[PDB]
């Protein structure tokens, strides 16, 4: 069984975030959300591939399809690994370009997940940018435009705060 | 707490606001005494009424971008009801403590 | 209003002030709204179903306003309680004639005990029967929790435990001993299956040290 | 009505899908 | 939703409105002209009642707006998450702690009796002749 994802992406300044945070926390059901720092990678042979250290999860690395209704979906398998990908995978003959890593909060939903984090480049962590990012991942086998429409929903009641669609 | 206040304050101004607009009209009916009131009471009703007016419209803008959420999940209930719960605990041991006391009192004769 | 605010959640709909009582937002899975109303001091006054104040009873025998709505919620709480018991018992089995009565679920963990678990609306061990107000809570919490979100940013919600289960090779039989947790009267008949199994076992020790004087049994309990 | 950059937005996307920087 | 601030904001805007059109007409009515067909008898009397109307209708705008600025509260106490979800995570907070202060203490209690219930428990099997 393969899934496609239902994303769509928007930026929040600072003295934005502290209102969008009670926001988000509020809207949907959550506890005393989580900090998520984790330190991404891409893979290029052209089958780009991700994989996130968290810091004691296991590796998860995830590809992305080329995009395929008010949403961005390509097709996307996420495999859970083990440690000592990274050598593995440059025994397979893949060339890492760029790293960086995540940092910031994520809120969840009945299906739709939130996560808003700043991009750190890395040489020594760098704000690349000065305003967040949060989308809207939904994982769902077999794709279909009623889970999609129910986003539109969600993103209508964040409309106020950040205005975000597909890219 | 925060703003609440203002709007309480402002709650008042407009029983201020009828107060004098009915002070304008009333003393209206005045003979040659008070004269030109009038002049001090209008420009107390057409800035006060601007005043309060503007309040209540700051407060619309105040809300329009930064609040609005149609539900809340907050859900305070994890904790409130595994306190009375944990108390009910607590409370179990106050009536067997006593029990015990009550039975090695017996010991005591 | 305020004050009631900081407890209770509360959704303000055309102007009316029905609030939301059930665990929905906390807990889970209970198909009843919770709706109480407040109107007029705040005066406030539930579905006409939830007045009752009930409290589960298991036995093994062979501010004014804000007083009234937690009555309220634990009857709520209550009733759900025996619901899910109630729908374990007839629908799966564990070689135990579980019998069910108007508001007693009678049961026989062992030949000589007899599990009245009755919901009394308006012999107590009260060590089981608190147990199963907080049985319940893990029951609800292992949704909607911390541990269902993944530490890495991406990834789909899953069992903290067991998204490490799979990857790092874990084997056919632990994975599936996890996945097999036993519901809820599972949970409470094993443990007054051994409450009082205890007890027959306890009692036999203190009475044999008094018939037997010749040698002293001595038991110190951990 | 501050509280969101589109251009940060614009330019941070074009990041994340592709290494901007 | 968002239709319902929009209402909030019309309400008050022809409120206000209705306050100042209606004190000036009736101020407009305050003025003194000719008698040109009606009688004063009548004009009078028939002056009095529209007026009368005119001073209730203001009453009611303003206790329109007492509606509107006692019903912005209830909204706003409700809809202000900021404030609202400090209030929820200020009292998660403040209750925990209470459930692992008895906890702490109830411990001490079981710890207690424990070693009061070992020394105690080997006398009862010291017991002898009985």
């Amino acid at each position: 069984i393969n899934m496609m994802e239902y994303l769509l992406q928007g930026s929040v300044l600072d003295h934005s975030l502290e209102s969008l945070i009670h926001r988000l926390r509020g809207l949907c059901d959550n506890m005393e959300p989580e900090t998520f720092l984790d330190h991404e990678m891409v893979f290029l042979l052209p089958f780009v591939l991700r994989a996130r250290r968290s810091m004691g999860a296991p590796w998860h690395l995830r590809y992305l399809g080329q995009p395929e209704r008010h949403a961005l979906v390509r097709n996307c398998v996420d495999i859970a690994t083990s440690e000592n990908l990274t050598d593995f995978l440059m025994e397979m003959g893949f060339r890492m370009d760029h790293e960086f890593v995540a940092k910031g909060h994520l809120f969840r939903k009945g299906i739709m997940k939130i996560m808003v984090y700043k991009i750190f480049r890395i040489l020594s962590t760098e704000a690349l940018s000065l305003s967040y990012l949060v989308e809207l991942s939904v994982v769902a086998p077999a794709g279909q435009d009623m889970v999609s429409d129910d986003m539109k929903n969600f993103a209508e009641q964040l409309k106020p705060l950040v205005h975000l669609e597909k890219i | 707490n925060e703003r609440l206040r203002a709007l309480e304050d402002i709650e008042r101004e407009i029983g201020a606001i009828l107060q004098n607009a009915g002070t304008v009209i009333l003393e209206l009916s005045k003979e040659k005494t008070n004269e030109r009131l009038l002049d001090r009471q209008a420009a107390a009703f057409t800035a006060s009424v601007q005043h309060v007016e503007a309040e209540l419209s700051a407060q619309i803008r105040y809300l329009t971008q930064v609040a609005t959420g149609q539900p809340h999940e907050g859900s305070s209930y994890s904790s409130r009801k595994d306190c009375q719960m944990a108390l009910k605990r607590v409370d179990y041991a106050r009536l067997k403590l006593s029990d015990v006391a009550r039975t090695c009192e017996q010991m005591l004769e | 209003l305020l004050r009631l605010r900081q407890h209770w959640k509360l959704r303000k709909v055309g102007d009316k002030i029905l609030g939301d009582l059930s665990y929905r937002s906390a807990g889970s899975l209970f198909p009843h709204h919770g709706t109480f109303e407040v109107i007029k001091p705040l005066d406030v006054q539930i579905p006409s179903d939830l007045e009752g104040s009930a409290y589960i009873k298991v036995s093994i025998q062979k501010p004014h306003w804000q007083t009234k709505l937690e009555a309220a919620q634990n009857v709520l709480l209550c009733k759900e309680i025996f619901a899910q018991l109630s729908r374990e018992a007839v629908q799966i089995k564990s070689q135990v004639p579980h019998i069910v009565v108007k508001n007693q679920i009678i049961s026989q963990p062992f030949p000589s005990l007899q599990l009245s678990i009755s919901l009394c609306h308006s012999d107590h061990l009260y060590v089981l029967e608190h147990n199963l107000h907080l049985l319940i809570r893990e029951f609800h919490k292992q949704t909607l929790s911390s541990i269902m979100m993944p530490h890495p940013a991406s990834a789909p919600f899953g069992h903290k435990r067991m998204r490490l289960s799979g990857p790092q090779a874990f084997d056919k039989n632990e994975i599936n001993s996890l996945q097999s947790s036993e519901g809820l009267l599972e949970k409470i008949i094993k443990q007054a299956k051994h409450i009082f199994l205890r007890s027959r076992a306890a009692a036999t020790i203190d009475s044999l040290a008094s018939r037997i004087e010749d040698p002293q049994i001595q038991a110190h309990w951990s | 009505k501050q509280t969101f950059n589109p251009t940060d937005t614009n330019a941070l996307v074009a990041a994340v899908a592709f290494g901007k920087g | 939703k968002e239709t319902l601030l929009q209402s909030y904001n019309k309400r008050l805007k022809d409120d206000i409105k209705s306050i100042m059109d209606n004190f000036t007409e009736i101020i407009k009515t305050a003025k003194i002209e000719d008698e040109t067909q009606v009688s004063r008898a009548t004009q009078g009397e028939q002056d009095n009642y529209e007026m009368h109307v005119r001073a209730a209708n203001i009453v009611r705008a303003g206790e329109s707006l007492m509606k509107l600025v006692s019903d912005l509260k209830q909204f706003l106490i409700l809809n202000d998450f900021p404030s609202v979800n400090e209030a929820i995570d200020q009292r998660n907070q403040q209750l925990r702690t209470l459930q692992e202060e008895c906890d702490r203490k109830l411990i001490t209690l079981r710890d207690e009796i424990s070693i009061d219930l070992y020394e105690l428990e080997e006398e009862y099997y010291s017991s002898s002749s009985s």
